[PDB]
């Protein structure tokens, strides 16, 4: 969408691997806050909001 | 030490890092002391084809 209506996905009752994607030619920025990006395989969250 | 890489992977040559080239080909250690020099080689290292 045009950011002021900026889209939302809810993520639940599911895995993923994170690794891969800091790594991947796909992006042109990877960043992260509060959590460090080689961490994000070894937990899990009640949620997350992509 | 010695080596060519892409010039997006320059920022793996750091202490503690991570990502392929830092994983599996050149690990520094966490308390490395030293300078990493970088350049560009285009001019150089490329062939056509």
């Amino acid at each position: 969408a045009s950011v002021y209506a900026w889209n939302r996905k809810r993520i639940s009752n599911c895995v993923a691997d994170y690794s891969v994607l800091y790594n991947s030619a796909s992006f042109s920025t990877f960043k992260c806050y509060g959590v460090s990006p080689t961490k994000l395989n070894d937990l899990c969250f009640t949620n997350v909001y992509a | 030490d010695s080596f060519v890489i892409r010039g997006d992977e320059v920022r793996q040559i750091a202490p503690g890092q991570t990502g392929n080239i830092a994983d599996y080909n050149y690990k520094l250690p966490d308390d490395f002391t030293g300078c990493v020099i970088a350049w560009n080689s285009n001019n150089l290292d490329s062939k056509v084809g």
